[PDB]
């Protein structure tokens, strides 16, 4: 129980414990006949910022 | 140097790289038709003289140029893609490019310098190599500080139409893209090579955001006033424009580099209290709305020494102009609860007011 | 039926295994015509718990430690999160679906006794995943196998080793 | 706390030390000054640590990446005190 | 008023109690230091004795 019982920790900078921002990272290469520039990945930005 | 006598605070623009710091943060290695897509997602160094000390270095930084202890605050990105050949390795490597300040004592015709280095962006250099293959120091070392992106050298030295309005209060958008001078939101420049790619993203974060915010006077026109005839005017809650994010994504051709340069904008309104045609107040709110993206190609290679502009704003979007009258809160509204048919007769129950109605049918009143 | 020296020996089975009646549980997605649709996942926490299957005189304290010294460490790798995604184009006129799975590293501690295998216990570590995608029509039947797996299968082959022991 | 003087016949014949329990001292009646509640714990007319599990609390990994606060401690000022010492002259012995 | 009694006799009680940690306090520390003394005083003579 020591060891498991962290004081709470706080919320984000702006403050709250909900979902954070996102961010998208990677666009793929432009194809022959499409652009791909929205094909990334979407990550959370903030991530474990409590 | 071609100056006056005196002390000088010069920008030597961004796209500095520091000597022995080329393999720090590591570099990726792709064999065929792979894509590696080398970025990040997130402490300025000082080189102080006798005369300048770290505090006015700072201090005269500020004053000029971008503040960077406050840039700091907001984050920054870049991708920096590369795609391999069809068979041959290819091996790419990032480093920081920096944000070179020199403050100069020029005696005749320069007797001292020191240097401010402020983390601006990155750069990635690439390879192709072959197993067993032997390259040259030079693509790994630096020996000396030097600028890869365009040379600047900003110094300074260191010491009507009528409008046909009624009375009352209006709040007029003035456009996007309120850029301002100096460089000071400038979120960086990224140089891509050819037959490579490289984006600039803003992640933005939650209720962080800076507004600017100029008024005629603190007592009548004050941020949280302004703030809410900005609501009543155009709904506009600064609560927004922190969930949203914009990223700026070019390739460059087979033949050519090219240099991006990412700016965060500012939406303007201007809140106008006008009188027998005359602005007794007026208040500015700049709202951080998606920023302005430039496009150029590396200068042939001598530069010239220019004065900084005047602190100001540039506007960088399309001209824009929108008057919206708004309701003044130091004044009640008395609502008629029922509609208005053919004749209708209100008794007021002495400052003035407002009186909401409608009308049941469509005509001349 | 192996070939080897009698003893414990730690075996590496290679990644990209896909377990059995755990196919879709992920879910899946449908593309109609022109668009694409990208399906991924980061493999952080909870997916990444790996799965113990021990036997008598190969515990979990064993095979997990041995499986540290000799092949990869994956309790300090685990708490890394490492992205994956899959991205597929639909045709211009059908209807693609696309569903994800978990493919992990098969690990084993085998003993040899003569020259047949008598104790086997596996762990397994959720490496990353894999899109089995396919373009169908309406009303069209799709063979039991696509969705369904009987039994483990690789996706990727190999079987490494190691015996407990100028101027 | 207290040094008892059993006085003769005015020669101390014999001085003992009386120690004190160390805690805060109120010369306030507590009991006459409080008030039972009549609303408040009127109901209600060895087994504490059960939601405790030993394995699920070992199976946690350990915090590796940890996000700072910036103001967690305040600052420490140590406690001084000084201790009274009275002397009771008594001729009855205790 | 069933109620009304269980909650008075509720509170007698607490008043019981009350009077029950006022003999502990001001009472029997009295006598726990009585028992100490004498203690003290059997372990002095046992010294002596000895």
């Amino acid at each position: 129980l020591i060891s498991t019982a962290i004081p709470f920790p706080y919320g984000y900078i702006g403050g709250g414990y909900y979902a954070p921002n996102m961010i998208t990272f990677g666009s793929a290469p432009k194809s022959n006949k499409k652009l791909n520039s929205l094909i990334s990945s979407t990550i959370p930005f903030p991530y474990a910022g409590y | 140097i071609d100056l006056a006598d005196g002390n000088y605070v010069v920008s030597r623009g961004d796209g500095w790289i520091l000597s022995r710091q080329n393999q720090i943060l590591g570099g990726s290695v792709i064999s065929n038709g792979s894509t590696g897509i080398v970025g990040d997602l997130r402490i300025p160094y000082y080189y102080p003289t006798p005369s300048f000390n770290e505090e006015y270095i700072k201090n005269n930084i500020q004053t000029v140029f971008a503040n960077f202890t406050e840039a700091n605050q907001i984050p920054i990105g870049f991708e920096f893609s590369k795609t391999a050949p069809s068979n041959k390795n290819l091996y790419m490597y990032l480093q920081y490019t920096y944000i070179r300040y020199e403050i100069i004592k020029v005696l005749q015709h320069i007797i001292e310098r020191a240097v401010l280095y402020v983390p601006s962006l990155g750069y990635v250099k690439s390879i192709e190599f072959n197993p067993g293959e032997k390259i040259n120091k030079d693509f790994y070392f630096l020996t000396n500080d030097k600028c890869i992106l365009n040379e600047q050298f900003l110094y300074k030295k260191i010491l009507q139409r009528v409008l046909p309005y009624s009375n009352g209060l209006y709040v007029i958008n003035k456009g996007d893209g309120y850029i301002r001078t100096n460089d000071k939101d400038l979120i960086g420049t990224l140089l891509i090579e050819a037959g490579s790619s490289g984006s600039i993203i803003q992640p933005r974060l939650r209720n962080t955001t800076r507004p600017l915010f100029t008024t005629s006077n603190d007592a009548k026109f004050s941020q949280q006033y302004t703030e809410e005839r900005l609501k009543d005017a155009f709904n506009v809650q600064l609560f927004n424009t922190s969930t949203s994010l914009f990223k700026f994504v070019e390739e460059a051709p087979s033949n050519k580099n090219i240099c991006i340069k990412a700016y965060n904008t500012y939406e303007k309104y201007e809140l106008i209290d006008y009188q027998n045609g005359s602005i007794v107040n007026k208040a500015e709110y700049y709202l951080p709305s998606l920023g302005y993206c430039e496009v150029t190609n590396a200068p042939s290679p001598e530069v010239v020494k220019t004065q900084v502009a005047e602190d100001g704003f540039i506007q960088n979007g399309p001209e824009e102009e929108i008057v919206v009258g708004v309701i003044d809160p130091s004044e009640n509204i008395q609502e008629i609860n029922t509609a208005i048919s053919d004749n209708y007769t209100y008794n007021i129950p002495n400052n003035p007011f407002y009186i909401l109605f409608t009308v049941n049918t469509t005509g001349i009143y | 039926t192996i070939d080897l020296a009698d003893g414990n020996y730690v075996v590496s089975r290679g990644d990209g295994w896909i377990l059995s009646r755990q196919n879709q549980i992920l879910g899946g997605s449908v593309i109609s015509n022109g668009s694409t649709g990208i399906v991924g996942d980061l493999r952080v926490n909870d997916n990444a718990i790996p799965y113990y299957y021990p036997t008598p005189s190969f515990n979990e304290e064993y095979i997990k430690n041995n499986i540290q010294t000799v092949f990869a460490n994956f309790t300090e790798a685990n708490q890394i999160p490492i992205g994956f995604e899959f991205s597929k184009t639909a045709p211009s006129n059908k209807n693609l679906y696309m569903y994800l799975q978990y493919t992990y590293i098969r690990y084993e501690i085998i003993k040899v006794l003569q020259h047949e295998i008598i104790e086997r216990a596996v762990l397994y570590v959720p490496s990353l995943g894999y899109v089995k995608s396919i373009e169908f029509n309406p009303g069209e039947k799709i063979n039991k196998d696509f969705y369904f797996l009987t039994n483990d299968k690789c996706i990727l082959e190999q079987f490494l080793y190691k015996k407990i022991l100028r101027v | 706390e207290e040094i008892i003087n059993l006085l003769n016949n005015n020669v101390s014949l014999m001085r003992s030390n009386i120690y004190g329990d160390g805690l805060k001292s109120t010369v306030d009646d507590f009991y006459s000054n409080y008030k039972i509640p009549y609303n408040r714990a009127y109901e209600y007319h060895d087994s504490s640590l059960d939601n405790v599990n030993i394995g699920v609390i070992d199976n946690i990994p350990e915090i590796i990446d940890v996000n700072p606060y910036k103001e967690n401690c305040d600052k420490f000022s140590p406690v001084q005190k000084i201790t009274s010492t009275r002397e009771i002259n008594t001729n009855i012995p205790w | 008023l069933f109620n009304i009694y269980l909650k008075n006799i509720l509170y007698f009680k607490k008043v019981y109690f009350n009077f029950l940690d006022q003999w502990w306090t001001e009472y029997y520390s009295q006598y726990f230091d009585l028992i100490c003394m004498a203690k003290q005083s059997i372990l002095a003579q046992e010294k002596l004795i000895k």
